[PDB]
């Protein structure tokens, strides 16, 4: 299994530091050019940095020079990069991917991780119930920064979820998720909802018990 | 971005669309071109590396192709399943920098039309002890994408404190969304009679309550 | 010019070990890692490339006649003609110096020793001068252990 994953990204302040970090795996990393390229939420990708096999050559969009960093740690399987005087423009998924040799294509990719740049601060979300085959859910308010994460029953129940986006208010986002189940919710037959944030480091789960209406 | 392409893209199923990407001859004129697709929600995948080559998993269907500073990608036999952004790439040897282009969002239209699905949610009681009152309006499997969605409280179209998701893609090609209606714990205790009211294709879908439940 | 530095060590090492017989252990003083790799994939690519032309280099030898100054002096004539056509790609640069490699090991053990040196510079020269800029696109001796790794 050959992957790339991202780490590193959260909530940073305007005009503060980051370093993002990509692990390679089930590959020899030591032969291979690497790349950054970003994502602002509902735009376009946007290459950010290359570095060669040896870091002998280093390249950075303009929109970064001077002020993010990439290098690699081969011993490490490891890439960086060190993000600094960071503006609300750099808020994006932050992609690692790896680029093949003979064709300069960037054939892995991992799955991205998100910079939010921000002066808001860190918010738990609260959850409660959504309560009217049944249709059942869960409201998850005031959190910030991005993402969140909903499963039902624990990860056992994923047929019929509906999972929405983020909508953003003032500065804090609220989501809900939604999932359809058979015409008895029992109290034997219990549904809840696993939300977590982990920005805010927040593992909630929200039994959905319905009344008489 | 230094590549362009037309930010939007359509046709019907089994038709063939084309995406194109212009360049400069120290581009696109200088070196190879690659296209990526981006499905809802995830991360990029290579479709195409050296101007019209397949990775393994790619169908017969995509195909590409390079003539002086211009790239296209074909795409025959149209699908649902091709609705992603498609982003051409290619390295440009003036600036020392990989350059994407602006991206291509592909619909796919004329496919069997689907009424929303319009569950209506009340506040919890648990949220109503904060001293707030969220109503959740969630709206599931329409095509095509594109609804309306207005909210009254007592019979009078609501203009403030409304919230709607802008349509997401479900597993089955339908398309999902939400909104949401925020008033105080004491406004939703003047009011009785709540509706959310979704138009999709000349033809609207009511849900309502009354908070004597 | 610290690529021409870095592709004499490396092609200047290659065509010596060859002449030699033996490969050496001893650390690469300017290369760095980035020469250690190179060299390393050099090692691999040009044997792999003198045995699968083995006859056609043979025959390239023998026609070239070399037996003096004069000769490794005038072979910068005929390393053009591998850019001649105007293709450049590191399947051309690899050939280029695996045959400078054969041609070392022809002038070892015709006693002409002292013209190894002069060739591994004249096969520097017509690299880093005729091609730097693709070579410096191509991201140097980076780029091409990258071009050559299989996995
Ligand atoms: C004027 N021309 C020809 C006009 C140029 N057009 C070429 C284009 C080309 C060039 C290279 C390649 Cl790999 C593939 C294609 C056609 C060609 O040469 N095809 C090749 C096909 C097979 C072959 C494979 C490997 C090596 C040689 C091959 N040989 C045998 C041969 O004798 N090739 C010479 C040219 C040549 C080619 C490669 C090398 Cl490494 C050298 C030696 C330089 C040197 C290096 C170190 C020390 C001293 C000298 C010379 C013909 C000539 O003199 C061919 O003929």
């Amino acid at each position: 299994q050959v992957t790339l994953k991202e780490s590193g990204g959260g909530l940073v302040k305007p005009g503060g530091s980051l370093r993002l970090s990509c692990a390679a795996s089930g590959f020899t990393f030591s032969s291979y050019s690497m790349n950054w390229v970003r994502q602002a939420p509902g735009k376009g990708l946007e290459w950010v940095s290359s570095i060669s096999s040896s870091s002998s050559y280093i390249y950075y969009a303009d929109s970064v020079k001077g002020r993010f960093t990439i290098s690699r740690d081969n011993a490490k399987n490891s890439l960086y990069l060190q993000m600094n005087s960071l503006r609300a423009e750099d808020t994006a998924v932050y992609y690692c991917a790896r680029q093949v040799g003979a064709t300069w294509a960037f054939d892995i990719w991992g799955q991205g991780t998100l910079v939010t740049v921000s002066a808001a601060k860190t918010t738990p979300p609260s959850v409660y119930p959504l309560a009217p085959m049944v249709t059942l859910g869960c409201l998850v308010k005031g959190y910030f920064p991005e993402p969140v994460t909903v499963t039902w029953n624990s990860g056992s129940l994923s047929s019929g979820v509906h999972t929405f986006p983020a909508v953003l208010q003032s500065d804090l986002y609220t989501l809900s998720s939604s999932v359809t189940v058979p015409s008895s919710p029992r109290p034997s037959e219990t549904v809840t909802c696993n939300v977590a944030h982990p920005a805010s480091s927040t593992k909630v789960d929200k039994k959905i018990v319905p009344r008489d209406c | 971005s230094v590549l362009t392409q037309p930010p939007s893209a359509s046709g019907t199923p089994g038709q063939r669309v084309t995406i194109s990407c212009s360049g400069s001859s120290s581009n696109i004129g200088s070196n190879t071109v690659n296209w990526y697709q981006q499905l809802p929600g995830t991360a990029p995948k290579l479709l195409i590396y050296s101007n019209n080559q397949r990775p393994s998993g790619v169908p017969d269907r995509f195909s590409g192709s390079k003539s002086g500073t211009s790239a296209s990608l074909a795409i025959s036999g149209l699908q649902s399943e091709d609705e992603a952004d498609y982003y051409c790439a290619a390295w440009d040897d003036s600036l020392n920098a990989w350059v994407f282009g602006g991206g291509t969002k592909l619909t796919v239209l004329g496919q069997p039309k689907s009424s929303p699905s319009v569950t209506l949610f009340p506040p919890s009681s648990e949220e109503l002890e904060t001293n707030k009152a969220t109503l959740v309006c969630t709206i599931t499997d329409f095509y095509p994408g594109v609804v309306t969605v207005d909210w009254k409280v007592d019979g009078t179209p609501v203009t403030q404190g409304m919230e709607t998701t802008q349509p997401s893609k479900q597993s089955n090609n339908k398309y999902m969304a939400s909104s949401y209606l925020t008033l105080t714990a004491r406004a939703w205790e003047r009011h009785s009679s709540y509706s959310c009211q979704v138009t999709h294709e000349g033809h609207t879908v009511e849900k309502s309550l009354s908070r004597a439940d | 010019d610290d690529l021409y530095r870095q592709s004499l060590e490396i092609i200047s090492r290659y065509l010596r070990e060859q002449a030699t017989g033996s490969k050496d252990s001893k650390p690469l003083g300017e290369a760095g890692a980035a020469g250690r790799r190179a060299l390393e994939t050099l090692r691999r690519v040009g044997d792999g490339v003198q045995r699968n032309h083995e006859t056609a280099f043979q025959g390239m030898l023998r026609k070239l006649d070399i037996k003096n100054e004069d000769d490794v002096k005038s072979l910068s004539r005929v390393m053009i003609h591998v850019f001649s056509d105007g293709v450049t790609n590191w399947g051309r640069i690899v050939t280029l110096i695996s045959f400078g490699a054969f041609v070392a090991k022809h002038l070892k053990t015709i006693n002409q020793e002292s013209c190894i040196e002069p060739l591994a510079e004249s096969i520097t020269d017509v690299l880093v001068r005729t091609k730097r800029d693709w070579l410096v696109k191509q991201r140097g001796w980076d780029g091409f252990v990258e071009f050559f790794h299989v996995e």
